[PDB]
């Protein structure tokens, strides 16, 4: 029994042993009487605005687009305190934290974005943060290493499996199976077990509001088309929600194809996986004829996930929105050519939404578009990553 | 009924439960085979037996890495159910139950899952990662095939989840010793004489308490607090890691462990 | 002759070769000119807004301040597109340049923060940009010659001297001395020949306005002081500039006192220096008894600069605002208790400021005061120089 | 008044100025005073002499590393101003022109500066970094102290500076060959024509040109322009570059080099 429906269609549930599922029923009601508590509301704007510093900037490219009929604005998650959007739900869920008596934070980065958010709202609130990253990310994406542990949190190298976030994912779940009561786990996307697709969901829907009054006092009207790249799919619901009831208006979704979808080394499970249960959740896959996971790859660790939340799966299975992937190579493209024609640079996996962005421009240069790529982060954190590819090119 | 049988044999023996668990084909097809017969030959009373999976969220390092030792001897689901198929054809009596986690279930259709089970004589399915809640397709397809679905009682159970594990579970109860993951060295301290008093309330399966189980006092503990057994698994595993190079030895401690570790039980 | 005054008492003027003058000439009169011209301003309020990020936020510290009758804020300049202040006055004088047709800039940097947004701005408006920095600053602030590299910036390493700004700004002049005519020199600080000082000032004055307005929402009233470091005097100019005129308002800058200023390795001539004239004025300078000029230190490259802005000289002159020092170990202090109390990770420049507004309140706990320090910049570029001095220890 | 003298009796000769610069001290205080000797002795017309100064704004690498090997050597202003008086000493009617940078001369006072020149009979004084809009303290205490202020006149020079040019410097005129810093490579090709012209008509101070000036072709193209002659420094002090090791060849190239570009200049 919740208050909440755990369901999207056929995507989501509550597939945790049943130690947790009192964890998870105690977060959602906590949840729901947060949502409608002004004080929380009010509490949760301030630090939105005053510390981490919302409203982000629309930012119309007058470069990258010249000679197309495609005019394309980045919501400049990038400018977010913490360096990308991950910061928004953070401070809510360590709000939520607090609310439950809680005084630890378990949380699992790739990227280390999640990570570094989940450091700095435990900085803030006074919370003890301790972080699950595995140790090939440690390693691509180690200025935020560096960032978690100067802010006191505690970073955890994964060894186990493929060493990334599917990783992270498993010692985090299985660290908050024996100490839930002390623990609050503030996963970072927009999946696992329910409520958290829904609460990740409304702890970012500001990113999708925001954009709609913006591109509506500089344009006059809605986007054609909103882009966003999908690890778990945070950014993108944050982006997509407040759009979806806006049937005009296109939500896609991109998704890592790694080194290529036919190599089987990409993070596509959405479009090209097979729909299963782990990581609490009924969700598409990537998964062996067997059933076991697979790992999967991406040159962008925040992306690099075997699986992907189950509004996604159901916004798709619909035809609400419709998802793609890019490659590494499509990808590292778009992060070259915002760096040099619009002095921003992205993290490699806004990279990604960018990239699908510039097709749908190139592919079709003379077909009248107004498109919103959400720029989840900035790429500070690729930077030696990306170095170090280019230069052994 | 080979659930049912045993209780009532143990019951009359005035007798709790060893039930040891192991990892099939861990460290090889072959081996394993053996390690299951000398747990048997020891005296188990019933066995539980995990089908290697990539990432069993409900287990520390130790049974992580009988899964992983598996996978390096290439065990499949489908060679595990070989396995199975054979142990039953040599132990017509012994309950064997199985660790799942839900996707090998879910994977090529849960109907067809509990269906294979039943044709290869298994008894009962534990599915870890699947709550009463998310239940319901799971225990009517194990009912269905006569397989007994089998749920976790957990230390922070309330009368509503009691009264759900004792309607919805059949065989036996699992009787959660603490919260965490798998594992020998953690071992759970809380009472439970509360929940077993319940759980026999509410007429639910007989309780074998596991997680943390290691030595014959925690067994003897847990059938004086009045559940019908007890599980060992990291315990048992942590012997076979220990002896991957003396395999004839191996069977000589896991023997003994287990002689002592149902000693202990009576 | 000139149209604005070049001097700020006795301090400024246009110390440069006569071949540099009309340069200073025309820079000053495309300056005037577009101080009157609304299409400009408006450009330059849409970069401000819609690209840099701004208004900044003025984000109220809740923790570091606990137990004292201090209540710190900081603006948010390390919000700013880039990571520091440094973009605001760089996208006016791209603007600028633009303006005067030219078509490259010339830049130096020390922190890479200028140069990270001088190489920016120039990605976004489409000017070639090449950039001075001195070695020892290339090492010690590397993932900004990385970023700045990225968008598509010539990065020109010094080993002159002391390898650091002041040997940067030679080599930035003399190429300047024989490119001007094609060439703007985007000057990083409120320092250098008429109209710099006068150009940076109005073109960072936005801070301090912002600042006035924000703190009167939060407060109902002024600050009892604003507090910045001081390298060479854009981000406390333009914090200062708007509290000018409000005489209760204290405006307190602060310089680097390196390893001690009994060691003469530090970066404090407005105290501790004497009158010179170098870098185009006549400023406080650090220099031998024989006038050569003396090599500065500081843990931070973005204020390791043996000279000053003449504006803060005259203020400090007739008393309107006054100048302190704080060591490299106090400036790391601030920067491990904002990581760990806050949650932000401040520049080491930005430290400075704020290990004296900490000074300020230790000093006197129950010292009722409402104090305002410019976060100029992000410590991001400053991880691995911070590691590597606190595993040393 | 040595430069009037000077170029009094170079027009009655109808010929041009060669004017070499070094930096004095380099590469060391006895070298270079036999260095300046040589540069004499081979038909220099006046000294241009600099002092070593810390940040040579308006110099290229050549003259940069000449200021270097003077501080290598220990050399200060004051032990400047020991050469200057030594060198007058040897020869009474030489023009000799001081090249400063301006926190050379305001460090202690100056007045003080031009005061201590006088004393020990320097002629003129350029200051690189003092546009004639900063110049009215450093011209007025030159004047004082019957020291030349001189004055740069760029390529870009207007008709207003020109006028404040020649109403303000005596001695010479500087007359830029080009924009940029000090350097042998970089060659001014631009006509200045124009500009010597219009600083005769505005009777200002005979105009030498200098930048860039290392072969007697720019000497006599410089003369031939109309100018009064020719600077050279960079070319000079690369012969004291290239043959440090080798203090007698480097006389020898000096003499040989100092010849070629007085010869031009006739
Ligand atoms: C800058 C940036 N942009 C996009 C994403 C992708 O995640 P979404 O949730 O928005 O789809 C990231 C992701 N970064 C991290 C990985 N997160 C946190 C936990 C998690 C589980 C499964 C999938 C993705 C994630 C991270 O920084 O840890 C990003 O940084
Ligand atoms: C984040 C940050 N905060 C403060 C300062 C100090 O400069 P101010 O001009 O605000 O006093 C910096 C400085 N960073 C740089 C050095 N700048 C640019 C050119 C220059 C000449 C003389 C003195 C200072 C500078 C830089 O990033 O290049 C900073 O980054
Ligand atoms: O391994 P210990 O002794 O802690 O007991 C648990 C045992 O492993 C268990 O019976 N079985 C094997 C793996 C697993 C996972 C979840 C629930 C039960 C089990
Ligand atoms: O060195 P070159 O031949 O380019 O001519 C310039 C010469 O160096 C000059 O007369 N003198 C020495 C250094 C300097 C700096 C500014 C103006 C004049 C000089
Ligand atoms: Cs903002
Ligand atoms: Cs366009
Ligand atoms: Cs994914
Ligand atoms: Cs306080
Ligand atoms: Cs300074």
């Amino acid at each position: 029994t919740t208050l909440l429906n755990p369901y999207f269609g056929e995507f989501g549930g509550m597939y945790v042993p049943q130690i947790l599922m009192p964890a998870l029923n105690q977060l959602e009601e906590a949840f729901v009487s947060a949502q409608k508590d002004p004080e929380f509301q009010a509490q949760f704007a301030d630090l939105l605005k005053n510390y981490a510093g919302r409203p982000t900037a629309l930012t119309k490219c007058q470069n990258i687009t010249a000679g197309t009929r495609t005019t394309l604005y980045l919501k400049r998650e990038d400018l977010l305190h913490g360096g990308a959007h991950k910061t928004n739900q953070v401070l809510g869920q360590a709000l939520l934290a607090k609310r439950m008596g809680k005084s630890e934070i378990i949380a699992e980065t790739g990227a280390g974005q999640h990570g570094v958010a989940s450091a700095l709202a435990s900085a803030l609130l006074g919370l003890k943060c301790r972080i699950y990253m595995g140790a090939k990310d440690v390693e691509r994406q180690s200025p935020n290493v560096f960032r978690m542990r100067l802010m006191g949190a505690e970073v955890i190298p994964v060894h186990s499996g493929s060493a990334t976030l599917k990783d992270a994912c498993n010692e985090a779940l299985r660290d908050w199976s024996g100490s839930y009561e002390t623990a609050h786990y503030m996963l970072g996307t927009a999946a696992g077990p329910h409520p958290y697709p829904t609460i990740v969901r409304e702890f970012q829907r500001m990113i999708g509001e925001e954009t709609k009054a913006q591109i509506l006092d500089k344009e006059g009207r809605l986007p054609d088309a909103v882009i966003a790249c999908v690890g778990g799919g945070s950014n993108a619901i944050g982006m997509f929600a407040d759009f979806i009831n806006d049937t005009s208006v296109g939500l896609i979704g991109v998704e890592p194809g790694g080194h290529g979808i036919e190599t089987g080394e990409h993070g596509a499970p959405l479009k090209h996986g097979r729909v299963g249960i782990y990581f609490g959740m009924k969700a598409p896959m990537m998964q062996t004829a067997d059933g076991q996971i697979e790992e999967s790859y991406s040159i962008s660790a925040g992306l690099d996930f075997p699986s992907v939340g189950p509004q996604h799966a159901y916004l798709n299975s619909i035809g609400r929105a419709d998802y793609v992937s890019i490659t590494d190579d499509e990808a590292l493209e778009a992060f070259k050519t915002l760096c040099r024609h619009e002095g921003i640079i992205p993290a490699l996996e806004s990279s990604h939404a960018l990239a699908h962005a510039l097709k749908m421009m190139r592919e079709q240069p003379e077909k009248e578009q107004l498109l919103v790529v959400n720029l989840s982060g900035r790429g500070d954190k690729d930077i030696f990553t990306v170095h170090d590819i280019l230069k052994a090119r | 009924e080979r659930y049912e049988n045993l209780f009532a044999q143990l019951n009359d023996r005035r007798e709790g439960a060893f039930v040891p668990f192991v990892t099939l084909g861990d460290p090889g097809i072959e081996q394993s085979l053996k390690i299951i017969d000398t747990l048997i030959d020891a005296g188990a009373d019933a066995l539980e037996l995990g089908v290697p999976f990539s990432d069993p969220l409900a287990d520390g390092p130790t049974i992580q890495n009988a899964n992983l030792r598996a996978f390096a001897a290439g065990v499949t689901p489908a060679q595990c159910f070989e396995m199975l198929a054979i142990i039953r054809e040599k132990h017509p009596t012994i309950p064997i139950g199985l660790l799942m986690y839900a996707n090998l279930v879910f994977n090529n259709g849960i109907d067809a899952f509990y269906a294979r089970c039943e044709q290869v004589g298994v008894d009962s399915v534990l599915v870890a990662d699947v709550p009463v809640e998310e239940s319901a397709p799971f225990r009517q397809a194990a009912l269905r095939h006569n397989i007994a679905p089998i749920f976790i009682c957990p230390p922070n159970a309330d009368d509503d989840l009691l009264r759900q594990v004792a309607s919805y579970g059949r065989g036996y109860t699992y009787l959660l010793s603490r919260s965490g993951v798998t594992g020998a060295e953690n071992r759970g301290a809380l009472p439970l004489h509360h929940l077993i008093e319940k759980l026999k309330e509410y007429h639910a399966a007989p309780a074998l308490q596991g997680f943390g189980i290691s030595s014959p006092e925690q067994v003897s503990a847990a059938v004086r607090a009045g559940a019908a057994g007890a599980i060992s698994g990291s315990a048992i595993v942590k012997i076979i890691e220990k002896n991957l190079a003396s395999p004839k030895q191996m069977l000589a401690e896991l023997r003994s462990f287990v002689s002592a570790m149902k000693a202990a039980s009576r």
